[PDB]
């Protein structure tokens, strides 16, 4: 419901943007500065968020205006279209096949990292068929459901 | 356009780098460009609550997670500069003056950019939230064998 430290970064991003000094940065930006903080934003996305907090047409977020909103994004569940998009981030040749090394890997040294034990247990699951490597759209169906 | 050719600070860099790059590897870890950027002279410095910057920069990454003082210069001089379209001569041109007077063919095989890493650090987060829910969502499933 609240946000963390997070806020911390959250400030950073925002404070380098805006240049001027007024904090507010201007609307163009903020698909920029949600970019930088690590986020995927479509047009479509960034409009519907735009217009929702600037509805008086100024191109204002302020920070506040701005704190809210990723309050709104963290605050859902991750859908499956999102666990299908982080999935082929890692797909680097775009075949819908990722190795349980490079997920091994992915895994074990990026973001909240799993623990040797717990992927251990990920890639029995992810990989049926014994060739390490594993069709991440068929492990998508398997965690939802 | 000709901007603050600090030309006693193109030397500032270096000094700086060997503190970071001793052995001369051309080469300084992305564990680290905060601290490096940080400690520089007051044009190229990059004061610290540092990372976002950085990310920014669109620096490219090799493997291991390193990355190269040629790089690094051009990115940070970008910034003290203003970016431009007459920018794109000073990138082709400070590597070429950089390379034909430089003896050290060296490893250059570019794998991420500082803002990839970033959506790839998140995107684990994403699927790393999954996994562990289902997990759960699995370890009760087994406590309720019934
Ligand atoms: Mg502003
Ligand atoms: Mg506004
Ligand atoms: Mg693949
Ligand atoms: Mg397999």
């Amino acid at each position: 419901q609240l946000t963390e430290e997070q806020i911390a970064e959250f400030k950073e991003a925002f404070s380098l943007f805006d240049k001027d000094g007024d904090g507010t940065i201007t609307t163009k930006e903020l698909g920029t500065v949600m970019r930088s903080l690590g986020q995927n934003p479509t047009e479509a996305e960034l409009q519907d968020m735009i217009n929702e907090v600037d509805a008086d047409g100024n191109g204002t977020i302020d920070f506040p205006e701005f704190l809210t909103m990723m309050a709104r994004k963290m605050k859902d569940t991750d859908s499956e279209e999102e666990i299908r998009e982080a999935f082929r981030v890692f797909d680097k040749d775009g075949n819908g096949y990722i190795s349980a090394a490079e997920l091994r890997h992915v895994m074990t040294n990026l973001g909240e990292k799993l623990t040797d034990e717990e992927v251990d247990e990920m890639i029995r699951e992810a990989d049926i068929d014994g060739d390490g490597q594993v069709n991440y759209e068929e492990f998508v169906q398997m965690m939802t459901a | 356009s000709t901007e603050p050719l600090s030309e006693d600070d193109f030397d500032m860099f270096y000094e700086i780098w060997e503190k970071f790059d001793p052995e001369a590897t051309q080469f300084i870890e992305y564990s680290v460009l905060s601290d490096f950027a940080d400690a520089l002279s007051e044009p190229l410095r990059i004061a610290k609550p540092n990372q976002i910057s950085l990310i920014n920069m669109d620096l490219p990454m090799v493997s291991g997670d390193r990355i190269h003082c040629m790089d690094i210069l051009f990115a940070f001089t970008k910034r003290v500069l203003g970016e431009s379209g007459e920018m794109d001569a000073l990138k082709i041109q400070m590597e070429e003056k950089f390379m034909a007077a430089n003896p050290s063919k060296i490893s250059y095989e570019p794998i991420t950019t500082t803002l990839r890493r970033k959506h790839e650090e998140v995107s684990a987060m994403v699927i790393q939230r999954a996994f562990r829910r289902h997990l759960l969502q699995r370890s009760l499933k087994h406590a309720s064998f019934l």
